[PDB]
Order: C-alpha cells, then sequence, then structure tokens
C-alpha cells in the first residue's frame, strides 16, 4: 500500500551495491524522467545520499 | 529524400520525435538531433 500524497513516504537509503537492473523490469513506464542524470549512464555514477 | 513509414499506437506519436526515451524509441526507431525531416502522422481507423 502507497500513503496518499498529503503524507508521502519518505526513505533514506544506505551504503550497498544498487544495481539498477531491477526497477527496470517492471512495467511499460509511462513516466521515466531523469533530471540532473540519464538513466543511459545510470550505472556508473555513485551518489552519496 | 527518405521516407520512413511505419504504424504505432495513439498515444505514441510524442515519442516520434529527436531525443526522447520510450519503450519505442529506445530499439525500435531512433530519431537522431540531426533531423531535418518533418513527421507526419495521422488517424488510420477502419482501413487498419
Amino acid at each position: 500500500r502507497f500513503a496518499s500524497v498529503y503524507a508521502w513516504n519518505r526513505k533514506r537509503i544506505s551504503n550497498c551495491v544498487a544495481d539498477y537492473s531491477v526497477l527496470y523490469n517492471f512495467a511499460p513506464f509511462f513516466a521515466f524522467k531523469c533530471y540532473g542524470v540519464s538513466p543511459t549512464k545510470l550505472n556508473d555514477l555513485c551518489f552519496t545520499n | 529524400v527518405y521516407a520512413d513509414s511505419f504504424v504505432i499506437r495513439g498515444n505514441e506519436v510524442s515519442q516520434i520525435a529527436p531525443g526522447q526515451t520510450g519503450n519505442i524509441a529506445d530499439y525500435n526507431y531512433k530519431l537522431p538531433d540531426d533531423f531535418t525531416g518533418c513527421v507526419i502522422a495521422w488517424n488510420s481507423n477502419k482501413l487498419d
């Protein structure tokens, strides 16, 4: 269950290895818009938080 | 002059554009940014 938009669910992600292979295997993806990055070049950068 | 032609779904016509990302512009028809052509797209019901 997802919370509604007035009280939106927030989560901080701790340190790990982040395979974005998953997250691609979900849906026909009506919107997939990165802004500061590009999805074709997502598996090489290493964000802090 | 290169005439390319196909059929796509109704809510997909916005994807036929230079510099886009979607399930039809990933690896079916990628339009480059050096695009000097013209995209014509019309409704094809009853024939198709």
